[PDB]
């Protein structure tokens, strides 16, 4: 059955993939309000679309900084992929455009803030709470992988909580459409699969490992592999050892042993039954996947809010006036954007 | 405790991606 749902999804996706939307708005159509988060070559700002009054989250990338960091192709990937996908737990890309200086991607604003903030503040989630979120990541990866996409940057910092307390995955900077295998060393140290660190060549199995890290971090309050130095983190990841808090249920430990499996030939989500080995695990036995997909399950908590455009669930960041050069930068490099 | 060691580590803030 789900076989059928994905089939139809892929046709919709493929059409947009081959004929992407381009230049669907202009900077002056948006009122810029406040920075919601930052990256090495840009920022995301809360904006208000003037003609409709809708609030959006507008990612602003400096073309010159994208080039210096060798992220041209990754950025083209991000935008091409994001304009073609459609899933309840994936943030929507509403418009994209560019000007002399920047690339712009206007996405839905998710007012609940990052899972990261909530997790650090409360310490750790209960198992039911973690499970509810993990289920949404399982369904989202199921969708994304059926499209030959790898996500490649799962972590709490990249998951937003919506007004219903459900997850919205954002940050498709490393997403890629690949059949077979890829080699780029990218991701976030705590979340890297052993095969990335080992320069092995890798595939969608790395997303399932990262799901292992995420669930662990959500339930424990810290990740399974951490140190002051990335190199010491890498050594722990490839050591093939992991320890669980004593409050982890036996089912949770069993699940995580199978996700944080250093051996591709043994990792859940990478065997014959694919994602169904995860969906059918006892830890998920209480999970009604259809109810989750349909947003019929009561969330562990709803973010607090006061009036639209309220940002209390996001940290404050240093603000920086936008400047658009009188000269076009890196035209050819971003032609297709 | 493992939790105390995490909180006292340099990696409890937002984590940057690596690119290269
Ligand atoms: O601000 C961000 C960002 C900035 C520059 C480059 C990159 I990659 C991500 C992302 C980082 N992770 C979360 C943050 C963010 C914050 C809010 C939203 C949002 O409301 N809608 C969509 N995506 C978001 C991303």
């Amino acid at each position: 059955s789900v076989k059928e749902f994905l089939a139809k999804a892929k046709e919709d996706f493929l059409k947009k993939w081959e004929s992407p939307a381009q230049n669907t708005a202009h900077l002056d159509q948006f009122e810029r309000i406040k920075t919601l988060g930052t990256g090495s070559f840009g920022r995301v700002m809360l904006v208000k679309h003037k003609e409709t009054g809708n609030h959006y989250a507008m990612k602003i990338l400096d073309k010159q900084k994208v080039v210096k960091l060798k992220q041209i192709e990754h950025t083209l990937n991000e935008k091409r992929i994001l304009q073609a996908v459609n899933f309840p737990f994936l943030v929507k890309l509403e418009f994209s455009f560019k000007d002399n200086s920047n690339l712009y991607m206007v996405m839905e604003y998710v007012p609940g803030g990052e899972m990261f903030s909530h997790l650090r503040r409360i310490g750790r989630f209960s198992e039911p709470h973690a499970r509810f979120y993990a289920a949404q990541i399982v369904l989202t990866f199921e969708y994304l992988h059926s499209l030959d996409l790898i996500y490649r940057d799962l972590k709490p910092e990249n998951l937003l909580i919506d007004q219903q307390g459900y997850i919205q995955v954002t940050d498709f900077g490393f997403a890629k459409r690949v059949k077979g295998r890829t080699w780029t060393l990218c991701g976030t140290p705590e979340y890297l699969a052993p095969e990335i660190i080992l320069s092995k060549g890798y595939n969608k199995a790395v997303d399932w490992w990262a799901l292992g890290v995420l669930i662990y971090e959500m339930a424990a309050g810290y990740p399974p592999f951490f140190a002051d130095q990335p190199i010491q983190i890498y050594e722990k990841i490839v050591s093939g050892k992991v320890r669980f808090p004593s409050h982890f249920s036996s089912d949770l430990k069993d699940l995580l042993r199978n996700l944080l499996q250093v051996d591709l030939t043994k990792r859940f989500g990478n065997l014959k039954n694919g994602v169904n080995d995860i969906k059918n695990h006892k830890w998920f036995a209480t999970t009604d996947w259809i109810a989750i997909y349909q947003r019929k399950v009561e969330a562990p908590f709803i973010p607090k809010f006061k009036g639209p455009g309220d940002t209390s669930n996001f940290d404050d960041y240093e603000e920086e006036e936008i400047r658009v050069s009188i000269n076009e930068k890196c035209g050819k490099e971003f032609s297709e954007f | 405790t493992t939790y105390a060691d995490f909180i006292a580590s340099g990696r409890t803030g937002r984590r940057n991606a690596i690119h290269d």
